[PDB]
RNA sequence: AGGUGGUGCAUGGCUGUCGUCAGCUCGUGCCGUAAGGUGUUGGGUUAAGUCCCGCAACGAGCGCAACCCUCGUGUUUAGUUGC
RNA sequence: ACACCAACGGCGAAAGCACUCUGCUGGGCCGACACUGACACUGAGAGACGAAAGCUAGGGGAGCGAAUGGGAUUAGAUACCCCAGUAGUCCUAGCCGUAAACGAUGGAUACUAGGCGCUGUGCGUAUCGACCCGUGCAGUGUUGUAGCUAACGCGUUAAGUAUCCC
RNA sequence: GUUAUCCGGAAUGAUUGGGCGUAAAGCGUCUGUAGGUGGCUUUUUAAGUCCGCCGUCAAAUCCCAGGGCUCAACCCUGGACAG
């Protein structure tokens, strides 16, 4: 139907992540280390803080290779949470990150930075809404509670399209409110957007939260 | 005090009615003659509800307020606006809005982008961008020229409104009627003393019967200010 | 956009809310078939200062919130002389609904129809019971109790309109 | 507090409005002409047509009406009449189909007159208006800036 | 564990289509008891609800257009593996 | 059977009524006090009239035209189209008593803004004569205040306010 | 608890309390009998109307106030508006 707006703005104010630039049989092995680090991350962080009491929130995952080292940077919006208070977070971390890149034994800096404002970012504000909503509350309630909790927090234009299987049904609708110039046409524009599938006890969700800065 | 002479509006077009076969005849215990196919006004009544009128108003003005005058008939046009420059009141310049008192937060925003465009204008970068934003900017602020040139020093609702005669703007009128904001206008032979709750019933076919009348409540509002 | 509405919510001490109904009304488009919310509300606080008013809106709340807001520039107050009563009896109809209401001994709760009731008890009246005759109308019903206690006189300005100087009153 | 402020504001207005209504008491090139509005001269008739005469007025279109001229007892002429004569007019409808301007001679004009007390009190407020009036009149400049620091309404 | 077993009428994601058609709505106000209308209708003009005038409407969001790529012309700069 | 005249026109209680003229005869409207002095309104049952089609009896029969007959269209056509065409249409004397017989609004009285009209008469102006202006009424129409109405609308000819009768 | 019967709700037979342009409903219109309602002033009788008094409408029931059964139900004593 709609094209998505980071795929459509990559020439001008939106860049890639995985910032590698290599030859065609060496780009598969490449594309093959970077998706295999971002599994490493995701289920790492998913696993030692499913333990831990709340969301983490990890948008951003860049991964550049200036020399062979390899640079990799996390946008998350919390990171306080993350470490073992000395770094041990973040050297558990480049242990199992070294755990499937030693082909050449090349050094790797994984680093993390803070998201300016956590909401205001749409993988972020997505899992909280993804993790109030797969909690037993309605749409409305976390919806707006979304939206006011974003626009406490300075963000321009947003739109929210939660989509089928709210709370009880068996006929799935689709739910978005907008607020403020959401222009998805504008190349200039800088839209960023999120698409998270909740996967919810009496089915699956689908939240897709476009952000307008 | 606020005297008018009997004499000087029997002189004048103030008698000097409307058509004999139009009356409105909510003015049948009103209108004292008719001759020669325009009615005749009973000035006595006229000018009992003036010294009302001077009454209401120089007293509304002693509370302390800001008054409002409405100009948009063409025949009336600059003589309201040379009825309000020196009163110190806010005017209408030329033709009115359906919403400037009711829907008066769409205004107010509107009175931000005008305040915004005549700070625009001062400013001497409008010969920056080149025809098109010239162009665009004069056409809009022409548009809210044509309406809010003449009520920027408002912010919120007066106390009395003074019209233009009855027939062009029952618009303002009634939202007016609907605010609640008691209005003290001019009536012509064939219109509603109802419509307002106190007004001015007197033939506005002359300019110098509606210079009198308005020349009376302008130096009404200016001893109002006085203090 | 200064965020969270709290100051401009105006807690609503002043004026306690309730629906009467809120049934969903629908157009039809050429896309198909899509439902707005018309709710009616009759704010007032127990003083004697009540007003309806309806709204409708793609959502519940705001439908009910909006039409809120209509109702709170829609007030009159109730002529209310006694221990919480009515004056004498009144009935006025409005469109198609009509609505006799009589004042009642101070040993009786609000006795009426659900629309009449609901703008009794918040008009803070204690003693009254109105039939309603007509309509099974919600919100005819209730705009024309409103038109029936409005045109409603106490003894006083009774009093004072006719001249008569006073008697023929036990208080 | 505005609301309750608007409210007394209303009140204090209907009992203004309840003191006293108790007790109290060719024609193309003239359109080729009126490019502007504005600018009376001494009523000049370019056309002649019964229901009035039509008079152009410093640069103004007019209409003098059968009513409005001067009753003519005289020997020959058509009522209404005019033709290229230039008559004292007086500025009266000024009507608003095409922005006209109608001109009124209103007759004799006798007027019953009822005895009105406090004259005394005022012809002396008539004189202070009269006094009013010859301050007033003001040809030129425009007031304005005052300086001042512009704020947000809000 | 595995399931290319069933249900696309339990779903998400993705996509086609009407159709790149020019619309679809909202806030506040007004009208109607109300469903609703009004704006968005009318006079012109556009590829366009594009823009201008009048109008109880005033504004705004998504839409259209532009900003995005490519092909068009020229200037500055760099000349290899190219001239 | 009666073109133009024909009009959002006149009359009748309704149905209806238009080529002109004559005869008999109904009804309406207006004025003067000229007279009587409440004789008024409605009306069960009753009685009369009552478009068109229908029927009895006798005339008459040009046009039109159910039924019918033929041709066409059509898969088919008992129908629309076309060509013939009988009852009927008209008149005399009756019977029938129904119609969207509609203003889809029983009748009567009293009271409650106006604008624009038309018809009939009456007064005054103007001339001295046709006009022409206002009006007093009655009737007919069109927009419309108040009020009523579920709304559309009706609104001095109410679907308003009241009273009476079926 | 279900069912049946009756009243309510029901202003859904309407005096209190409905309707008849279009929702169910104004006869096709008119004359008129019986009958119904009816202008104003003055006078008379009082049939209606109103006021007083008197008689009666059994007792029991219902209403008020007492009293009795440990209370209540029930029983008993006295009183009376209506009409």
């Amino acid at each position: 139907q709609k094209i998505n707006p980071l795929g459509f703005r990559l020439g001008t104010t939106q860049s890639h992540y995985s910032l590698w630039f290599s030859q065609p049989k060496n780009y598969a092995e490449g594309l093959q280390e970077d998706q295999k680090i971002r599994d490493c991350i995701k289920n790492y962080v998913q696993k030692n803080t499913k333990t831990s009491s709340g969301v983490e929130g990890i948008a951003r995952i860049e991964i550049q290779k200036r020399i062979d080292l390899i640079q990799v940077i996390i946008h998350m919006g919390f990171p306080k949470l993350l470490i073992e208070n000395r770094p041990q977070g973040v050297e558990d971390l480049k242990i199992n990150v070294q755990k499937e890149l030693n082909c050449v034994n090349r050094k790797l800096n994984i680093a993390i930075t803070r998201i300016a404002k956590p909401y205001g970012d749409p993988n972020i504000l997505a899992e909280f809404i993804a993790g109030q909503l797969k909690s037993r509350v309605s749409f409305r309630k976390a919806m707006k509670k979304a939206i006011e909790l974003t626009e406490q927090a300075d963000t321009k234009g947003i739109q929210i399209q939660i989509a089928g299987r709210i709370d009880g049904k068996e006929i799935a609708r689709i739910e978005w409110i907008r607020e403020g110039r959401v222009p998805l046409q504008t190349i200039r524009a800088k839209i960023d957007y999120c698409a998270y599938t909740v996967r919810t006890i009496y089915g699956v969700l689908g939240i897709k939260i476009w952000i307008f800065m | 005090y606020w005297n008018i002479n009997l004499e000087e509006m029997m002189e004048a077009g103030v008698h000097f009615g409307h058509g004999t076969r139009k009356w409105n005849p909510r003015m049948s215990p009103y209108i004292s003659a008719k001759c020669k196919g325009i009615h005749i006004i009973n000035l006595t009544r006229t000018a009992r509800f003036l010294s009302e009128a001077c009454d209401l108003v120089f007293d509304a003005s002693s509370r302390g307020k800001q008054f409002l005058i409405v100009g948009t008939k063409n025949k009336a046009a600059d003589s309201v606006a040379r009825a309000a420059i020196r009163a110190r009141c806010h005017y209408v310049n030329k033709k009115w809005l359906g919403g400037m008192l009711t829907n008066w937060s769409t205004t107010e925003t509107r009175l931000h982008k005008f305040r915004d465009l005549r700070m625009e204008q001062t400013a001497g970068r409008l010969a920056r961008l080149p025809k098109r934003d010239a162009a665009v900017v004069k056409r809009q602020l022409s548009h809210l020229q044509t309406y809010l040139g003449g009520i920027k020093y408002m912010t919120g609702l007066p106390d009395i409104v003074i019209i233009v005669d009855q027939q062009e703007e029952y618009t303002a009128l009634r939202e007016c009627i609907t605010l609640g904001i008691p209005t003290i206008c001019l009536i012509d032979t064939n219109c509603n003393p109802d419509l307002a709750d106190i007004s001015i019933p007197a033939n506005d076919d002359a300019i110098a019967s509606i210079r009198l009348i308005l020349t009376k409540l302008v130096f009404a509002i200016c001893e109002g200010r006085s203090s | 956009g200064f965020g969270s509405k709290s100051k401009k919510e105006k807690i609503r001490d002043g004026f306690e809310e309730n629906v009467v109904q809120v049934r969903r009304v629908t157009k039809v488009v050429k896309g198909g078939k899509h439902m707005r919310f018309r709710a009616i509300v009759v704010v007032g606080d127990k003083k004697g200062q009540v007003g309806v008013g309806v709204g409708k809106a793609k959502e519940v709340v705001s439908a009910v919130q909006k039409a809120a807001v209509d109702a709170r520039r829609n007030i009159i107050t109730v002529p209310m002389t006694k221990y919480l009563t009515f004056p004498h009896r009144n009935e006025a109809d409005y469109g198609a609904a009509r609505v006799m209401l009589r004042p009642a001994a101070p040993g009786t709760g609000v006795i009426a129809g659900g629309a009449v009731r609901t703008v009794l008890e918040m008009a803070g009246v204690e003693n009254a019971l109105g039939k309603q005759l007509g309509s099974n109308n919600a919100l005819n019903n209730a705009r024309a109790t409103i038109v029936a206690v409005q045109t409603m006189r106490q003894f006083s300005d009774v009093a004072r309109d006719r001249g008569i100087p006073m008697e023929e009153l036990w208080k | 507090t505005r609301e309750r402020q608007k409210l007394k504001q209303l009140f204090e207005d209907a009992y203004e409005r309840c003191r006293n209504a108790p007790m109290e008491g060719k024609a193309m090139a003239d359109s080729q002409a009126q490019l502007g509005i504005g600018s009376v001269v001494t009523g000049t008739v370019q056309s002649l047509k019964p229901y009035g005469a039509f008079i152009d007025i410093g640069g103004i279109n007019g209409l003098l009406h059968v009513s409005q001229i001067s009753h003519d007892r005289v020997s020959d002429i058509a009522t209404v009449l005019q033709p290229g004569d230039t008559l004292k007019v007086m500025i009266l409808s000024h009507d608003r189909e095409r922005g006209r301007v109608s001109l009124s001679t209103k007759k004799l004009e006798p007027t019953p007159g009822d005895m009105i007390r406090n004259p005394k009190l005022v012809f002396e407020k008539a004189e202070e208006m009269a006094q009013t009036f010859r301050q007033r009149i003001a040809q030129a400049e425009a007031m304005a800036r005052a300086d001042m620091l512009r704020f947000q309404p809000e």
